């Protein structure tokens, strides 16, 4: 809780910053804004290419795995020995997950999960360690490939958000700290204000690549940032989202041969809902609301079981060796349960044009292939698309019901494993499954009425279950709208997402918020809780405040920084009349360069130590230098944001969240410092 | 009205399309489309191409309801959907050897069924005739992917596909001759053991932290 | 083997052969009536025969003849004939009995023939455009009236096509009347149109200039 | 310039506000947020119904007019006397515009134009008089119907934004000031903070109804508000946009008979671009960029000519009688130029099914309609759709070229008329016209290559011209994306809109910003101009400041308010140590109720006089009462937003714009009031 440090998003408009901006504007054309667009274009291209790499590698590797499994099953079907096929399937699942779990559990635990909670925290302004490191990106991409190829009930769309953010946070700096390679470009953007803006473009680019929803990506980053409206930043964020989904579409079209067919804007492509079958009446609106109630209830059950499982894993399965074993066991069980359902499945159908990628004939007539095998052998994206677009009567309720019940618990069990994997697609698949079952039941109860199309209800179920689990409403609705390419479907999708969140919020919080809370991250919500409007800044502020004089003794500065009882990173500058705000990182740079009253530092010198500032212990100061004085006038933030003692908490919370502040100085009516507000002071209210 | 020397390609196309429609119906329930009237389809195509080669303007796009064009489109659509091009060779002049090879094996398998009809004898007498017919049907399903660069393996010559289905419905739905070996007990034992592993892993981890 | 899969069932062989020649005769008649179009006045016996034979073949032979394989020739051939029949839109040119052409249809062809034979004896095209105009106008007026009746009795949609044979017959007359006979109606409205249009277009010039000059001195 | 007053968006968290919020939470259930959703639903429904009313009435009235004109033309085509048909067309155009111009020029001049600049100003925080009055809505709806039926080169989609805002600003108050009818509901929302939020929902609902772009409507309101991210407000804004486009779709489907066919989400429906013809390659990207250059250049010419025309009309055509005559003359000329083009058009073709409702045969063969007549007789929405979706040989370049040249100047001439009319559709039609011409030229230069589809280039031209005229980029791109229902088209549409704005901005500002500037409205842009970091709050603030003591004499308050040299509406409260801020409207209420130090006022008492507060002249105070003292502690905003004297202009501008402030107090190091910042202080920098 106390080990998480906030971003320095609010740029300190000190004297050095003013000279640099003045110098830039006088250096002929100002190319800062142009470079922002170039970086955003590169962020979108690279994020799209990463999605291309994941899609191509997974398709080839999973194709090889399923061909091997199908061939082994075919050989042993009539001659006997199918138990070896089960062992081969389980071993192949374990082998891929073993590599995927080891690299996450032993090399970079921060790559576990989808990474969306980590990115949500980063755009919230709080830094989780190692989120945007190069090693994290490599393991996240490699881990998600091994997780999907490993047969886990997971999705690869979710991790794209984390992958895009890491690319954004590294490309924009024009250097690689991990590789110790510094390209002499983009040094201007080596600051927290620019980095968070680029990460929002990267996260938006990841959403657009994952779902083919460039506008949904923008609204995701806008929701998580929750900042003041920045027209030029939002335009650049949309620029990255548009390029990301286009790069994925263009490169995949080349890989698939048909360069003229841009039919793959995202990793998952819902298809076309522009049909008479895909039309709804006003009488179906109460039915859709009821589906959102089911999605909220099932999502709450999904989140409640995962919370209990996560508590168990934190208590008992925290060792890396046990984490690897747990992921391997889940992979073997996932194959085993799938094999058992396929083995005992007595329903098979003739092969359609593309219904089954690897049609498995097992114990039923020639020319027919096991229907339950298609549910497990097909990629979850294909299963979701088929559930969306299939003629009525395509699914036997028993085999679809058994798959839904099993996949629900498998996805819940698999989430929280020490592997890189997403939960978006599994939640979509679960909802599309019981949503289709709801449509089948309605068709049975209405005599196969044309309005009771199971495919349409699969879309509503998928939205209801996804909303019931992750509690995303505005970005999710637009993502669904863009994926279906049908504006009119927004109205039912919005309604089901509203009731799914409302019903789900009654029982438990969302999956992403649940895991952020379990990590004790100081996460700021959109507004202060309703039960805290009676509070003022005086009740929430921290007092007394450790301040520094405008002309402060070096020994005093060192003693304040060297104190081990606390690790404050911001210090108001007083004369206790407030004059400004100085950061710990700024003080370290000043001490390192020995800037004492007794050539001149530039803003680049402070960016040279960014983002890994040396600790105070690395600073060696002599007794003679301890008596020297340091003038903070040219380096402090001369106009820190302040609130009166009597300012209400919602006013304090709104200003802090919107501006992305790290330190908010509380003053009395005489401009005397009386308290300090940081994110931990605001996040403690629930 | 058109000239008499122009209303003869139209008249030739009439009975030629009439005879193609005649065969398409009487060769439908037992599908022999690509073998019975592959000439009668080419007769329509050639006689239509003769119009394209002073009657094209006055007979093809001279009115809203282009009967000659849509009828040729219907035959082409029926030909392509039936995949009769695969059912012949490249020059499209006679049945390919593989189709003839499958057809006589189809005849041989059906001949085997009659011999052993008078279902116990059928399953255990010419079973290998069914497997070689089924194995061949999978063989042509595979080279069809590589010969014409098709993405999936979906549909061969409709006569071949119908013939294979006729055998499959007889071999599986009328008579119960198929017997895949179900290792139920070995599958249960292996599956139960694997599903019991997470129970041991979680319980042992719980019982190890307890008592430290 | 049962006489269903490898060979035809005897009760379904003659029914399929009944569809074979009936569809063959419809296909032969459709092509011969293509140019100029007489489809739904010459092929209407041969089309209802196909529909009835399909009805007689489908409600112990419907199960085994329609959906017995992937390529349902009988169904798609009936679909093609139905699509061709409806695209020609001759259901509106036949009576509810559908046993013969409607009175409006029969009225159109015979004076279409009257117009055509009126064109014939006026060649031997100055003579054709002179006296053979009232015959053309009543043919054109009837076409608009029949179109209006289709918009009220059938009330389907504006711009809905009539039967193709009637529409084709009107087109041949129009192509003859306006492309070869060159029967054109001169217009002397150019000068009055120019004068009225020029006057109106000069109004904004006067209005803007007068408003400018009025404010030039109070 | 000085007659425009800013909204009181920043709620004054005085003592009375705190007690009211405390009392509301004391109840069993807080229904404030629920009522916000109910109002937003009503805003969307009524905005959709208004769009339905406009669409149905225009279709019936324009159908009657064109049937009369077509019948008259047909009668006089062969017998002679077509000059009477021209006179009838001009007279019918003049008659409808006469009524439409009179109600605008003589009854409500604020209803002139699209109303988008007025709504842009309202969401900017500045109130144009009579924008949200009931009479304005009636004139706007009636005027746009008469304008479109009157044959003007205008569109009805644009005015929907203004119409939705008026509904939002009136329904949310639960009363009608104009009708003197007070329903005892929604009294809590009678404040500027709630009203501006609802108007943003209303403006978004208007965009969604106009174009079938609910997400585009949200981004339009977000762009214009430019405030801090409000998740619950944005969710409600999307709620209104979704309902508005659904209500329009549902009601129109009932009117059209096919209730199960929801094919009309907006007033204009672009159609389907999900075809192989509607596909692009990366070689066309430079070609699309070149089109945006044309759109920017032509848009600049369109705006430059309109600015010169607007200056002429302001100087010479400002009288209401002359305004009515000018609109009537434009209507007659529009019919006359259309008739002349139609009369002299030698291009005609057969009726190829649908494509029009009034096919005009004039001087060519039977069975053929005049082609140029279709360009003018068809509604501009349907002409745009045909240009988007037509076979590559549908349009004669000369016929389309002549229409484009004429319609370009007609639309430019007509925009500034004293009529209620939009410019969105005419700009779309112009761009779709020369965009199609560009596609025809490309097909001629590439041998009818499949990639050179004229319909696809009509879409790019329409976007390029619209972007070149109104300079909308982010909302417009999403609107185009939603209208075409194709995310992949977002990438070329974004690129053409970027270069259209960039090229256009070189020569002249956008049409909406141009007319806002010509009205001298104090409009705040998204950020301060390039000369911002060199300026501080000291250089932009107004000094000296008229302040009031916390316990102030009544005579002093009256004299300050009664001063005629200025009309300040906000006064810092000092003890010159800042204590709070008090509004002129608050002071008038305090004086009216005679609350003196010498029953207690509630926040409802201040809302009772909202929004038409009586002037100070209506306040009668005696000499005895002038010596009384008024305590402002319970009524002032106790925590007004403040900036230091040395705070940079971008920091001052960002805080002022994001929070929707009206008064920003500048303080020195000792919290002494040294200046005041209002929107006029910030808007004067260009
Ligand atoms: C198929 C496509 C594949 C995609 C290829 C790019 C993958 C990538 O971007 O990988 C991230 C990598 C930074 O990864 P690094 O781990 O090397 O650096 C971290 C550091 O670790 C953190 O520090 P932390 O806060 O945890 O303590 C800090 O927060 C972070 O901002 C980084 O700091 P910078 O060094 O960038 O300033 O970007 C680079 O290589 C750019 C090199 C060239 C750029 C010039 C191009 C114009
Ligand atoms: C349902 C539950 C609620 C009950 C309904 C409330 C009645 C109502 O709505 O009345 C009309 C409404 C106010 O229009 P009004 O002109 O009567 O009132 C202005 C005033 O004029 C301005 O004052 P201004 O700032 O210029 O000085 C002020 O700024 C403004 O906010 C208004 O003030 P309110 O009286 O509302 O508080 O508008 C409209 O058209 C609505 C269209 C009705 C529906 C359209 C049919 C499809
Ligand atoms: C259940 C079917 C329909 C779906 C397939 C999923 C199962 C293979 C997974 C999902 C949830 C898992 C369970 C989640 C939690 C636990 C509790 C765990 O610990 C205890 O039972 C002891 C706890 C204590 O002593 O406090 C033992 C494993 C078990 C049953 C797990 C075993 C494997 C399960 C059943
Ligand atoms: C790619 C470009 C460089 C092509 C140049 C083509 C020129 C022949 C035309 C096209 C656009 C025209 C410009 C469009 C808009 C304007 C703004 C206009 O400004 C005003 O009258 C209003 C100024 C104000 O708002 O105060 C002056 C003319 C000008 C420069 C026009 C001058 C003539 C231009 C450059
Ligand atoms: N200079 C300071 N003087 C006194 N209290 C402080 C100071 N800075 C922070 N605090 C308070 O100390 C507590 C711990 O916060 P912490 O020391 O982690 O802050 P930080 O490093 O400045 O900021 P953050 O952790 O949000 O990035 C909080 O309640 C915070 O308000
Ligand atoms: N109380 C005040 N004392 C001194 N100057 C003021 C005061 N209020 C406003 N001003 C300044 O007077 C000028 C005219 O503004 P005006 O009087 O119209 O302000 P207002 O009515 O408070 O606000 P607005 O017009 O933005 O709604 C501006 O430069 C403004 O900064
Ligand atoms: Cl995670
Ligand atoms: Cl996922
Ligand atoms: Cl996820
Ligand atoms: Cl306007
Ligand atoms: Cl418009
Ligand atoms: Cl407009
Ligand atoms: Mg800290
Ligand atoms: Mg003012």
């Amino acid at each position: 809780s106390l080990k998480y440090e906030s971003l320095d998003y609010d740029n300190s408009e000190n004297q050095l910053f003013l000279e640099e901006e003045r110098r830039i504007n006088h250096t002929a054309f100002r190319t800062v804004e142009i470079k922002r667009w170039v970086i955003c274009a590169l962020i979108g291209i690279l994020t799209g290419l990463v999605a291309c790499f994941i899609d191509i590698v997974v398709e080839n590797l999973a194709g090889l795995k399923y061909r091997v499994i199908k061939g082994n099953i075919d050989k042993f079907t009539e001659k006997g020995g199918l138990s070896f096929s089960l062992l081969l399937w389980a071993t192949l699942n374990a082998a891929f997950v073993l590599v995927g779990s080891v690299i996450v559990a032993f090399i970079e635990p921060v790559a576990a999960g989808s990474g969306i909670p980590q990115i949500k925290c980063f755009l919230n302004g709080v830094k989780i360690p190692h989120v945007v490191r190069l090693k994290t990106l490599v393991i996240k991409v490699s881990g998600v490939i091994l997780s999907v190829v490993g047969g886990l009930a997971v999705g690869k769309e979710g991790p794209m958000i984390h992958s895009g953010s890491v690319i954004a946070a590294g490309i924009s700096q024009g250097r690689s700290t991990s590789l110790k390679r510094d390209f002499k470009i983009f040094e201007y953007f080596r600051r927290d204000t620019e980095k968070r803006d680029f990460v929002s473009a990267g996260a938006a680019a990841g959403v657009s690549a994952a779902f083919g929803a460039p506008v949904g990506g923008v609204l995701f980053s806008l929701e998580e940032g929750a900042s003041f409206w920045n027209q030029f930043l939002t335009w650049r964020i949309f620029f990255a989202s548009m390029i990301s989904t286009f790069t994925l579409n263009f490169v995949l079209s080349i890989y698939h041969g048909n360069m003229w067919d841009l039919s793959s804007p995202g990793l998952i492509n819902f298809g076309r809902f522009d049909s008479e079958k895909m039309a709804y009446t006003i009488h179906e609106i109460p039915v859709f609301i009821a589906m959102g109630v089911v999605g909220g209830v099932l999502g709450a059950v999904f989140n409640a079981l995962n919370y209990w499982l996560t508590m168990f894993r934190i208590r008992y399965i925290h060792r890396p060796c046990l984490q690897v074993i747990e992921a391997v066991l889940v992979a073997a069980v996932t194959a085993t349960v799938a094999f058992v359902l396929i083995y005992s499945s007595r329903d098979c159908q003739p092969l359609q044009g593309g219904s089954m990628s690897y049609p498995l004939q097992l114990f039923c007539a020639d020319g027919e292939y096991n229907s339950m095998a298609a549910a497990f052998f097909n990629t979850p994206e294909k299963s979701v698309v088929s559930l969306f677009h299939d003629p009525p009567g395509s699914y036997n309720p028993l085999t679809l019901g058994l798959f839904t019940l099993v996949y629900f618990f498998l996805a819940c069990w698999t989430y929280g494993l020490t592997v890189s994997a997403g939960v978006f697609i599994p939640s979509l698949l679960i909802g599309a499954a019981w949503g289709r079952l709801f449509g089948i039941s309605l068709s049975y109860l209405t005599g196969a009425a044309i309005w009771a199309d199971p495919g349409k209800y699969a879309l509503m179920g998928a939205a209801a279950q996804l909303g019931g689990i992750v509690r995303m409403t505005l970005s999710l609705t637009v993502i669904m709208m863009e994926a279906t390419s049908n504006v009119t479907y927004g109205f039912p999708i919005m309604l089901v997402l509203m009731t799914a969140k409302i019903v789900g919020d009654v029982f438990i919080e969302g999956l992403y918020d649940m895991h952020i809370q379990l990590q004790s991250v100081p996460f700021l919500h959109w507004e202060a809780p309703v039960t805290s409007h009676s509070l003022t800044a005086r009740e929430v502020m921290s007092t007394p405040v450790t301040c520094l004089r405008r002309r402060e003794k070096v020994g005093v500065i060192v003693d304040v920084l060297s104190d081990t009882a606390s690790n404050h990173n911001g210090f108001p500058v007083v004369e206790a009349r407030l004059q400004g705000l100085i950061l710990r990182s700024q003080l370290i740079v000043l001490l390192k360069h020995k800037v004492f009253v007794e050539r001149r530092l530039r803003l680049k010198d402070f960016r040279d130590a960014y983002p890994r500032f040396p600790p105070i212990q690395s600073i060696h100061v002599s007794q003679d230098e301890r008596e020297c004085t340091m003038d903070l006038s040219e380096f402090m933030n001369p106009s820190p944001y302040t609130v009166p003692q009597e300012a209400s908490l919602p006013r304090v919370f709104k200003l802090f969240r919107a501006l992305g502040l790290r330190h908010l100085v509380v003053v009395d009516n005489r401009n005397q410092v009386v308290g300090l507000v940081t994110r931990k002071d605001l996040a403690r209210y629930r | 009205d058109l000239d008499p020397e122009c209303r003869e390609l139209l008249l030739d196309f009439a009975n030629s399309s009439a005879e193609l429609t005649g065969c398409l119906v009487r060769s439908a329930r037992p599908v022999r489309l690509c073998q019975t009237c592959y000439p009668l389809f080419q007769q329509v195509v050639s006689k239509m191409d003769n119009i394209s080669r002073s009657c094209a303007r006055s007979l093809l796009m001279a009115d809203r309801m282009q009967i000659v064009v849509i009828l040729s489109e219907f035959f082409n659509t029926t030909w392509q959907e039936a995949n009769c091009a695969n059912c012949l060779t490249n020059n499209s002049e006679e049945l390919s050897n593989s189709t003839v090879y499958f057809l006589n094996l189809f005849n041989h398998t059906l001949t085997c069924f009659e011999h052993n009809l008078q279902y116990s004898e059928v399953c255990k007498n010419c079973r290998e005739a069914y497997k070689t017919l089924s194995s061949l049907y999978s063989e042509m399903q595979k080279m069809n992917e590589l010969e014409n660069k098709a993405e999936p393996g979906t549909h061969l010559c409709i006569d071949v596909e119908d013939a294979m289905n006729i055998t499959r419905k007889l071999w599986s739905r009328t008579f119960n001759c198929s017997v895949p070996c179900s290792d139920t007990v070995p599958v249960i034992a292996v599956s139960v053991f694997i599903l019991f592993l997470p129970v041991v892993f979680y319980l042992s981890s719980f019982l190890h932290s307890e008592q430290k």
